[PDB]
């Protein structure tokens, strides 16, 4: 089963030229364990 | 020209590429962001800042991003709050818990924020949430109301997998998830 | 499975995913670590911590590095110090100048330095260095003292291409320097 | 076409921490040069 979403999302306009990337959970009133087996990154910017 | 790559295939106890925040730590070979214990934030992030854009020359970065991860709730109807893959600011610290995610404090656009998320969201809070009350797959852009949603049923306890991909040229983030 | 990529084609001035330690900044294009002045240090450091061996199970990883460089020297005949690539702890700061290359302290064998580096030494330290007053490459283990060096040739004001490449099944180091 | 190599068995588990950082360093003294790096590639790789 998958689910895929697509956008146009001009990063240029919202986030500064040098960010961190990373993940966030969090529980509240209810609760959930939150967990990441496993992560590959790659980015390329030209110039 | 400039790459930044990484992957990790099984956390160890000292992982110090990565910069933890809140409670989120590495136990059992996981990245484990939150245990299921009531009003916890956890956050992990890579310690190398990443070039996403050059103001001198233009140039916007391409990425991709793959990672399997895991929500283990009681029963599949009392589980919060939801987990995020966020691009945010070098020197971004936990923002509101609960049904903020860690990482926004509005439902209102915030330009100073500089934060877009993608959002895996399992609580219906129903001041911005999706009004059909399911869960849902989103993308933020400083503000937790997503700028589009799709409805996801969460598989609890099953291992999911998502490609995240950003192609600078035509300025599509693709977002998907997979149970196997 | 860990791994960690990164490339630098051109520095650019705001270059953050790099650590700057003493006189070393990044200016028109390139990674300056010294200009031609005496009396001068500079540093710089990729900011991920890389996981080189693991303790758990006794891996240690391969790696490769390549880079130009350029050394401008007001002649042939007065040139110093040199350029090393290292490895060391995460918290490495800058230990002493002129012939101990800002990485040593020494030329006693220390286990607490905990730092291998690959000089390319132009100027003879009569203390340490090889004999033959050549300059020369070479491969340095807690101290500044080479366990090996090969005699080179400076190119004043050309730019050398590095390669630097571990093989963990034979714990073997390779360096080749390649001037056009 | 000059190149000039240098090969020696270096057992790096015994020498450094499991946890490194990388990079370049480069001095003068009462002589000078100036020391300046072009580009930069690194790949590690541990199973
Ligand atoms: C964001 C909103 O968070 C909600 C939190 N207050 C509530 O207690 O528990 C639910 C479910 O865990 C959260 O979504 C808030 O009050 O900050
Ligand atoms: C560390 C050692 O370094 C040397 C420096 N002090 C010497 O006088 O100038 C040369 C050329 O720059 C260096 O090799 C010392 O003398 O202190
Ligand atoms: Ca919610
Ligand atoms: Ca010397
Ligand atoms: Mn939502
Ligand atoms: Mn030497």
């Amino acid at each position: 089963t998958s689910y895929t979403l697509n956008e146009v999302v001009p990063l240029k306009e919202f986030v500064p030229e040098w960010v961190r990337i990373g993940f966030s959970a969090t529980t509240g009133a209810e609760f959930a364990a939150h967990e990441v087996l496993s992560w590959y990154f790659h980015s390329e910017l030209a110039g | 020209t400039e790459t930044t790559s990484f992957s990790i295939t099984k956390f160890g106890p000292d992982q110090q590429n990565l910069i933890f925040q809140g409670d989120g730590y590495t136990t059992k070979e996981r990245l484990t962001l939150t245990k299921a214990v009531r009003n916890t934030v956890g956050r992990a992030l890579y310690s190398s800042p990443i070039h996403i854009w050059d103001s001198k020359t233009g140039n916007v970065a391409n990425f991709v991003t793959s990672f399997t991860f895991v929500i283990d709730a009681p029963n599949s109807y009392n589980v919060a709050d939801g987990f995020t893959f966020f691009i945010a600011p070098v020197d971004t610290k936990p923002q509101t818990g609960g049904g903020y995610l860690g990482v926004f404090n509005s439902k209102d656009y915030d330009k100073t924020s500089q934060t877009v998320a993608v959002e895996f969201d399992t609580f219906y809070n129903t001041a911005w949430d999706p009004s059909n009350g399911d869960r849902h797959i989103g993308i933020d852009v400083n503000s937790i109301k997503s700028i589009n949603t799709k409805s996801w049923a969460l598989q609890n306890g099953k291992e999911a997998n998502v490609v995240i991909a950003f192609n600078a040229a035509t300025n599509v983030l693709t977002v998907s998830l997979t149970y196997p």
